């Protein structure tokens, strides 16, 4: 078997392969996560250099891991499929042994552990992917939003963004998001998410994807017209 | 390139020495040992204000009588903790007793040098292991990726370690109470931390024979922070 | 077809006092109707004030004692010369026995010593690792003869206070080392009379805080 | 063995005998057949003795690892399923285990699971397990109501083991009582059948088959 | 799982004041057929130990090769191979005992009963038994097969306990062994007249005697015995 | 230079630089002394601390009741090698009922270290060991180097400034070799020997580490107030 | 375990499964549900060797649920039954085979048709209008041969099923403590609480 | 040891790119252009053979277009040998699915698994990636007619019309210009050929330098037919559209 230690320390104490995997994440299309009072919303950028696409069959950016948890990402698309698959398998395995679906923290901790393993295993390179994992624990109404990255560290976020120009949208969220009072409703949360993406995206046509997750396995993806209404509303208020 | 398990001309392993540089970049972690207990404290260091700081888990339980604080590439610590927990529980299963703090530390340090061309690189994280047993009482251990461990009366690791260690040299004596040690960790953390110390960006914990390993609440730590500021102004 | 087990006979006996404990065993070793040895000890000092015997199939018995003695040695190496407590020894032995659950050690095991409060302790095991602490246990071929006698004389079973109309039980009390040895000697002489695999000699190992002492007594050789 | 545990208004009662056998030889009269897994979980033991003792002790180690990893006490369902999946891996090898995982959690409430070495796992309100299970069932079923008091429920459990201890030749010694509430398990003493039988016979007026 | 084919019968032995004596006949039986007559079943190891083996001969030959190889291995990087670090009887026994018990545990035993006789470096007599089951025991007298049933009773009249060992000379001890070999020839249907005997003394060392014969036999009374009852 | 990338490469002058760099790790280690008479063998070790708040790194390790060593260099490597010795001593006891010869102990360490210097991927051990023991041929002292070279000596020292103690022992050779039946005097000579390697620091109560093995003395280690006698 | 029945009618599949769990001379439980929902429109009942039954049912359940999440799509009853058959077909030549017999009742949403599959532990699959496993079939098949019609309603199917349970309660040696009945149709799976 | 000679095929650049994947894509950009166009009533697959010789046997040849099963086909761009390894795997995977579920494999599932195999070669094993890009053209009863593409990175996406290989930039601009959603197969046939005819590096587009295929529901009632065009059939369709 191929054994080479690809991820290793450098004189200054850095693991360059892990840090270069972060650059792949920085290249990826922007993804944003904002959690409200009774919901979480995952927003995703789709680059518009690709026309003549078939959006029916093209892989969606947000993936269901179980009926109650979702996973979006930024970075290498092929790499993300491997993490999603493993996560989906662990979700079913947890239901089988514990007789209870995974918590969002547990599912995140597993995905983060897989990513970490690939940073000190021989013959493999790290995942060029950072994920946003969102959902609701079984029989719980408290919203959960977690982030993971190639190194394997994970943490909980009131709101967070990853991908290209993420530092711009993080700047936006840092001043626009109030800890004392999060978005009280679904509409407020979606709007703040769309607003944050409109700082970076370009046009609000078929470039923005929005997915809303609510308690007790209530997940739905918004259509073009539904999203376009938020884009139309925000721009009219902006001209002031 | 070059081998992973190569010696330098000075007689040190390159990869082990480079992992020590990674640990210097990590957030500060301090431990102090007394006859009334061992205190463990860490700098959380949130990268952004949107990050929910209570999800930052840099102090960890291994067993009821053993606790652990970390510094460096903290993702690497997960498998070390998992091993420590299994070692502690497995020993209880085989011998119907609590496992010695030293024996636990030694078991964790056996993983350290199991790398080469086993895992592909050394761990990029240092651990402070604190605990109590009937034989050697309250103990504090510093476990490195070199596979070496030292017992300490007090110890600081991370970015502000050399400055904090010099401070611990002057302040520590053999008659320190637990309350005195708690304040001392908070005092020294506030000195070396970049951002201003409060209950949200710094965490305290302790291990006592009676109550075992306990991570302090943000409400409890906040009162100790307030008690500390008043005592420094009082002279 | 090859049969990997045999029966080497003999019998063992453990009694616990207040500040001491005894582990006795006859020195006869047999196969079928032949005597192999009149003096082959099967009660051993294992260190840390723990005495042990594994009676039944001697090959399995010796193998187990050998492994446990070795377990005590590595316990010292791995845990800074810490004394192995009798309760910890018992749990360790359970794992040794249960490790061969599907190809068992054909032995009834007994260990004796002092607990961590300094009081006498006897632990006994089945062949596959189930164990229990007791004041009293006989093991081996003549266990069925000796055990009920111990129930009566050590734990005062079925004995009531005279003139109380069978309402007040005889009160439990610790026995002196002199009284315990009397019961051990009578137990083995009685067993020797009625069991063909028991006889030749009796070796007792007494365990106090001062250490492990030995005593030997002749038994009938027929 | 005879072991039982039943659900009722005031939580769970668990009662077991203390006899160990090797054929018709009485190996012990003072065996502990209840293992205290944690302050909220109990496990009963019936069948092979090393099998029960070893694997239910191992079981407690797995649950300790769960609460260390998950920062939360394990559920009764998950606990019983760890054991059922364990014995299922050994199915056919000849393990002998008749077990009842009894406990309380917030999400479940008072819960009892029957698990055996065949791989059978069943949630239920009443179970009796062991060589004398039928004798226990006879008394327990004919006197059981959901609205029993803690005092009456404790006695019925005690009396059901006594019934089996008497009739079943492979049950006896003493009765160990437990009561599981929302606050955890509570031990209700060891009761020697040597004294308990005559005490019950006199006070209750039962056991008229015996020469008084 | 085996069945023994070519077999050797009794091995007998005892202790005396200064050392030990061991003996075994020179027969290799093939069931009821007395097939091979030049078989040596006593195998010396060094100048201080003799291993006597009964049971399967193919397995006996395997054990010979192991002991032969043990002497070679002990000599490697050992300047004191013929002095302080020479092979002791207790070392040789413990090795075989380990092998015998390992093989029985793998359900593929060496179908033998073995007696290791010798003298230790401090002068102490060594005499211990081990067999296909890995069962071990020691006694002033030891014997395998029919020897256990017929020789031991006779040898125990000379040395009945430990305190009888200093009182027993080599002349008395050898006389008992030679007598026991005669009784076995009378009564064991898989025994032969020819045998080997070995003495290991703490002073005179190893004395290996080959081509001994059972003699002074009582057969004369047979002529008077007529029929089975009324003849 | 170009020939020190791994242990599998020879230099143009026939040197193994990775082995030499491993040898360098020993020179950085704290001083430890070994010496023996005919009755006893003694290890004396100067322990090192990280700072005043830290403990003093334990240098001496027990291998069996009759054997043990002191270390200088990478401590984890000493733990691996000492563990291997514990197993080899233990194998000798269980299988052959035989205490492992101190000379064989050295041979086994040599061969284990050698395999690491000839194969790709692995590395040499980064520690030097001083093994003492009492076996069937009296007291012994060995010096292990991770190149594979093991040497039996009357006395020696390894670590930083070990040349001072090694010179002293070379002068004192005739005196300390005849300290028979006197443990305390043989230790005194070892404590005086290690003192020749001291600079600025002196021997304190939690600094000094002594171990002894002999005729009627199991391998035992002395630390703390037990070594106050010798300061 | 013991009694599991299945009846396919015009617009639904009805599964009836006994509630008793017996070991030795003791009925340990009288409210046992011998079924698992594999997907919203697919239900599997099971009977056979203790332990094996549930372990197999839940293993299949996990696999089908995994497929559903991966493709965001529900497998057809035919597809699920073929997957189940293959797993049992593998099992029979294993070291220790699953000794489990199953009925798979499902509603195919693309065809708008109910479907009932009978699969034994050997991996023997058949699509049927009505099915049974174990000794039940020796009574129910002939009964259904007489009374069954292909164009029956769900209510007519339940009465037809009551006729089977009555016959079994009359002539079967063992007390199986009644049955749990479940209906599979275009709207999914629901349980009849009063039977 | 052998470390000296390891190229390290599965590592990141400082910019966060996979060297070998990028260089494999550079290889594919010199391969003969392949176009896929998806219509409402079928799919067209067109591909340009790499500089043909007059003595090449044209009728009994297969370079670009391959059949995976009765409902799915692929157009190849890159190393043919590499593609055939992946094609045989894809053919087997389809049969495994049919054996398991008694249903023809959904197009995406087949595409994902083949793309997952490519991904593996970029993350572990130390081997070079497959120098191949596929255009998948297929039909199933869930999504109907589908076009996909996969590349050495193991990343796949869905399309209405797409090109791979040489001159994709120019080809994609032309397809983006003339393509519309209500398009028929016969129109898509014409678009595919016109696009190749303009993007070709050759002097003039002829029958002998082309491979062509359609996937229609043009069989009899509710069933799909794969038509791998014969030389004479390509000659006729080229005249019918007025290119020659
Ligand atoms: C009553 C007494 C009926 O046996 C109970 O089931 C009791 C439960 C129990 C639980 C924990 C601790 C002690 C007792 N069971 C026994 O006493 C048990 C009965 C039994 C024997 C053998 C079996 O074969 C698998 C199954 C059940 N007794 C024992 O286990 C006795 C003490 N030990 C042995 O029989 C030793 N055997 C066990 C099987 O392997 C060979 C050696
Ligand atoms: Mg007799």
């Amino acid at each position: 078997g191929y054994d080479r230690a690809l991820s290793i320390f450098s004189p200054d104490g850095h693991i360059f392969q892990v840090e270069y995997a972060l650059e792949a994440v920085k290249r990826g299309t922007c993804a944003v996560g904002v959690k409200g009072k009774n919901c979480v919303v995952l927003g995703c950028e789709r680059r518009s250099t690709l026309k003549l696409q078939d959006t029916r069959i093209t892989p969606s950016k947000v993936s269901k891991i179980d009926s109650h948890v979702v996973l979006s990402f930024s970075g290498l698309n092929a790499d993300s499929r491997i993490l999603i698959e493993k996560a989906r398998v662990e979700a079913q395995s947890h239901r089988l042994t514990l007789e209870d679906p995974v918590t969002v923290e547990y599912l995140t901790r597993y995905v983060a552990g897989v990513q970490q393993r690939y940073t000190q295993s021989g013959g493999v390179r790290p995942f060029g992917v950072s994920t946003l994992i969102a959902g609701f624990d079984p029989r719980d109404d408290e919203p959960k939003l977690y982030q993971t990255e190639p190194s394997g560290i994970y943490s909980s976020w009131s709101a967070q963004t990853i991908g290209r120009n993420s530092k711009t949208v993080r700047e936006f969220l840092e001043k626009n998001y109030d800890r004392k009072e999060p978005p009280a409703t679904v509409e407020e949360c979606v709007k703040l998410t769309v607003r944050s993406l409109l700082e970076v995206v370009q046009t609000g046509a078929k470039n923005i994807e929005i997915t809303v997750v609510k308690p007790d396995s209530d997940i739905v993806a918004l259509s073009s017209e539904e999203i376009n209404q938020y884009v139309t509303q925000i721009e009219q208020e902006k001209q002031e | 390139d070059r081998g992973v398990s190569t010696f330098s001309p000075e007689g040190r392993l390159f990869q082990v020495e480079y992992s020590l540089e990674a640990i210097k970049l990590g957030s500060t972690a301090i431990g102090i040992a007394t006859k009334e207990g061992v205190v463990l404290g860490v700098e959380k260091r949130a990268t952004s204000p949107l990050l929910e700081s209570d999800s930052i888990e840099k102090i960890v339980e291994i067993d009821r009588h053993i606790g652990c604080a970390m510094s460096g590439l903290t993702a690497d610590a997960r498998s070390m903790i998992e091993h420590a927990r299994t070692a502690a529980v497995t020993h209880n299963l085989y011998y119907d007793e609590d496992i010695n703090v030293e024996s636990l530390t030694q078991s964790v340090c056996d993983l350290a040098l199991r790398f080469g061309e086993l895992m592909s690189r050394p761990f990029g994280v240092a651990l402070l292991i604190a605990g109590h047993d009937a034989d050697d009482g309250y103990q504090l251990f510093h476990a490195e990726p070199s596979g070496t461990f030292y017992r300490y009366n007090a110890k600081a690791i991370g970015s502000g370690s050399e400055g904090a260690q010099a401070e611990l040299l002057n302040e520590w004596h053999s008659s320190l109470t637990l309350k005195e040690a708690e304040l001392l960790v908070l005092k020294i953390l506030k000195q070396v931390m970049e951002e201003k110390l409060d209950e949200n960006n710094a965490q305290l914990s302790c291990i006592t024979k009676q109550d075992g390993f306990k991570i302090y609440d943000n409400e409890k730590t906040a009162e100790l922070i307030k008690e500390l500021k008043e005592k420094e102004a009082a002279e | 077809q090859f049969n990997p087990y045999g029966d080497n006979g003999g019998t063992i006996l453990g009694i616990a006092g207040e500040d001491f404990a005894v582990l006795a065993g006859d020195t006869r070793n047999i196969t079928d109707y032949s005597i192999n040895s009149r003096y082959e000890p099967k009660v051993f000092d294992c260190g840390d004030n723990i005495v042990m015997s594994a009676n039944g199939f001697a090959a399995d018995g010796d193998a187990l004692v050998k492994r446990f003695k070795n377990s005590v040695k590595w316990y010292h190496f791995d845990h800074n010369d810490k004394k192995l407590s009798i309760n910890s020894a018992a749990r360790n032995i359970q794992h040794l026995l249960y490790g061969k659950r599907f190809f068992p050690y054909y032995v009834h095991t007994i260990i004796a010593g002092l607990d961590e409060d300094g009081k006498g302790a006897v632990y006994s095991f089945d062949p596959v690792g189930s164990y229990e602490r007791e004041q009293c246990r006989a093991g081996g071929a003549a266990a069925s003869l000796i055990m009920p006698f111990l129930d009566n004389q050590v734990n005062f079973k079925n004995q009531y206070e005279p003139g109380t109309n069978g309402k007040v039980k005889k009160p439990l009390k610790y026995l002196s080392v002199e009284e315990v040895i009397k019961l051990v000697r009578d137990s083995f002489t009685s067993a020797t009379e009625r069991h063909i695999q028991v006889g030749d000699g009796l070796e007792i190992l007494i365990v106090t805080k001062d250490g492990v002492r030995k005593e030997f007594y002749e038994l009938k050789r027929d | 063995t005879t072991t039982l545990a039943f659900r009722f208004q005031g939580g769970i009662i668990v009662a077991v005998d203390s006899r160990a056998t090797a054929g018709n030889w009485v190996a012990s009269q003072t065996v502990k057949k209840v293992i205290e897994i944690n302050p909220f979980l109990l496990g009963t033991m019936a069948g092979g003795a090393a099998d029960c003792q070893f694997w239910e002790t191992w079981l407690g180690s797995q649950f300790r690892l769960h609460e260390l990893r998950e920062k939360e006490r394990i559920s009764v369902a998950a606990a019983s399923k760890i054991l059922s999946n364990l014995v299922y891996q050994y199915k056919g090898a000849g393990l002998s285990m008749g077990t009842m995982i009894c406990g309380y959690t917030r999400k479940e409430g008072p819960t009892i699971y029957y698990v055996d070495s065949d791989g059978t796992r069943l949630k239920g309100d009443i179970f009796c397990v062991g060589s004398g299970q039928t004798f226990a069932y006879g008394v327990l079923d004919s006197n059981y109501k959901w609205d029993l008091s803690v005092e009456d429920a404790l006695y019925l459990g005690k009396r059901s083991i006594l019934a089996a201890a008497h009739r079943d030749a492979y049950s006896g010694g003493s009765v160990n009582l437990y009561h599981v509430t929302e606050d955890g398990w509570i031990y209700h003493g060891n009761h020697d059948v040597g004294e308990l039988f005559w005490k019950v016979k006199e006070e209750e007026g039962s056991f008229n088959n015996v020469i008084g | 799982t085996q069945q023994p084919i070519v077999t050797g019968t009794s091995v007998i032995s005892m202790k005396y004041d200064n050392g030990v004596i061991i003996a075994a006949d020179n027969l290799g039986s093939y069931g009821s057929l007395l097939r091979f007559n030049g078989v040596e079943r006593l195998i010396p190891v060094g100048d201080n130990t003799v291993v006597g083996i009964s049971g399967d001969i193919s397995d006996m030959q395997h054990i010979e090769r192991l002991l032969k190889d043990l002497v070679t291995e002990n000599a490697y990087d050992n300047p004191l191979a013929d002095a302080e670090e020479a092979l002791e009887p207790s070392y040789i026994f413990e090795y075989l005992a380990t092998v015998m018990y390992q093989r029985r545990s793998k359900m593929n035993p060496l179908w033998n009963a073995i007696i290791v006789a010798g003298v230790q470096s401090n002068g102490d007599q060594f005499l211990r038994y081990v067999n296909l089951l890995g069962v071990t025991y020691s006694s002033p007298t030891l014997a395998t097969g029919f020897g256990a049933h017929m020789a031991n009773p006779l040898l125990r009249k000379v040395v009945d306990r430990e305190s009888d060992i200093p009182k027993t000379t080599v002349q008395v001890a050898e006389e008992a062994i030679v007598n026991a070999m005669r009784v076995l020839y009378y009564r064991d249907a898989r025994s032969s007249r020819n045998f080997s005997l070995a003495i290991i003394d703490k002073n005179t060392g190893l004395t290996f005697k080959k081509n001994l014969q059972v003699e002074n036999m009582k057969w004369d009374f047979a002529k008077d015995i007529k029929g089975y009852g009324t003849q | 230079n170009n020939y020190d990338g791994d242990t599998v490469t020879f230099s143009p002058t026939g040197r193994l630089f990775q082995v030499e760099y491993a040898l360098e790790a020993i020179k950085q280690g704290s001083v430890t002394v070994g010496l023996r008479s005919n009755t006893h063998a003694v290890l004396v070790a100067l322990k090192r601390n990280a700072d005043e708040l830290s403990s003093y790194q334990k240098k001496i390790i027990k291998c069996d009741e009759h054997m043990g060593l002191s270390l200088a260099g990478l401590a984890p490597d000493a733990r691996v090698l000492s563990n291997y010795l514990r197993q080899q001593c233990n194998y000798s006891s269980l299988v052959f009922n035989r205490k492992l010869a101190v000379e064989r102990a050295g041979h086994l360490l040599c061969d284990k270290a050698q395999k690491n210097t000839q194969s790709y991927g692995g590395r040499p051990y980064g520690v030097g060991l001083l093994i003492i023991g009492y076996d069937k041929s009296g007291a012994h002292l060995l010096e292990f180097q991770p190149s594979g070279n093991v040497t039996e000596l009357y006395g020696t020292a390894i670590g930083a400034r070990s040349q001072g103690a090694k010179t002293y022992l070379e002068r004192t050779l005739d005196t300390f070799i005849k300290i028979d039946g006197n443990p305390d005097e043989l230790i005194k000579a070892g404590v005086e020997a290690i003192s020749q390697s001291l600079r600025d620091e002196s021997l304190t109560v939690d600094n000094l580490s002594i171990a002894i093995v002999g005729k009627d003395t199991p391998f035992t280690i002395y630390d703390g107030e037990a070594v106050a006698k010798y300061i | 375990m013991d009694i599991i029945l299945g009846i396919r009618v015009q617009d639904s599949v009805i599964l009836a499964s006994s509630k008793a769990v017996t070991r030795g001379i003791s009925v340990l439980k009288d409210s046992d549900d011998k079924t698992r929902q594999l997907s919203p429109h697919t239900l599997m009942s099971f009977a056979g060797e203790a332990g094996d039954t549930v372990q197999f049912a839940e293993y299949i359940q996990a696999n089908i649920q995994l497929y559903s999440i991966r493709e965001d799509y529900e497998l057809s009853p035919q597809a699920v039954s073929s997957f189940v058959r293959q797993e049992l077909a593998k099992s029979i030549r294993s070291r220790r085979p699953y000794q489990v017999n199953v009925l798979i009742g499902g509603y195919d949403k693309k065809k708008n048709k109910p479907e009932l599959y009978q699969i034994d532990y050997l991996g023997t699959k058949v699509e049927l209008p009505y099915g049974a496993h174990g000794y039940s079939g020796f009574y129910t098949f002939s009964l259904l041969d007489h009374h069954y019609r292909p164009d029956m309603t769900t209510e007519e199917g339940l009465d037809l099923l009551k006729l089977c349970v009555q016959e079994l309660e009359k002539r079967m040696p063992m007390d199986f403590k009644g049955v749990i009945v479940k209906i599979v149709d275009k709207d999914g799976i629901r349980q009849v609480d009063d039977f | 040891g052998s470390r000296r000679y390891d190229s390290r095929t599965t590592i990141f650049s400082p910019e966060g790119r996979l060297y070998q994947v990028e260089y494999a894509l550079e290889s594919i950009s010199h391969a003969g252009t392949a176009i896929g166009i998806m219509a409402s009533d079928g799919i067209v697959l067109a591909a340009e053979r790499k500089v043909t010789s007059t003595l090449l046997e044209q009728d009994t040849s297969t370079e670009k277009l391959y059949k995976l099963n009765d409902k799915i086909a692929v157009a190849v761009a890159g190393l043919t040998a590499d593609a055939e390894i992946l094609i045989n795997t894809a053919r087997i995977h389809a049969q495994n699915y049919l054996k398991t579920y008694n249903e023809d494999i959904p197009v995406e599932i087949l595409v994902r698994r083949l793309s997952d195999i490519k991904q593996g070669y970029t993350q572990h094993g130390g081997l070079r990636p497959f120098g191949v890009s596929f255009i998948y053209a297929g039909y199933d009863d869930r999504y109907g007619y589908q076009l996909y593409t996969s590349n050495p990175s193991g990343n796949y996406t869905g399309w209405k019309a797409i090109s791979v290989g040489a001159n994709t930039s120019a080809a994609q601009t032309l397809l983006q210009m003339d393509y519309k959603d209500d398009m028929k197969v016969d129109d898509a046939i014409e678009l595919a050929l016109k696009t190749l005819s303009k993007t070709t590096d050759s002097s003039a587009l002829t029958y002998d330098r082309l491979e062509f295929a359609t996937i229609r529901k043009g069989a009899n009632d509710g069933e799909v037919y794969q038509k791998i065009f014969k030389p004479q059939e390509i000659k006729d369709i080229l005249v019918k559209t007025g290119i020659t």
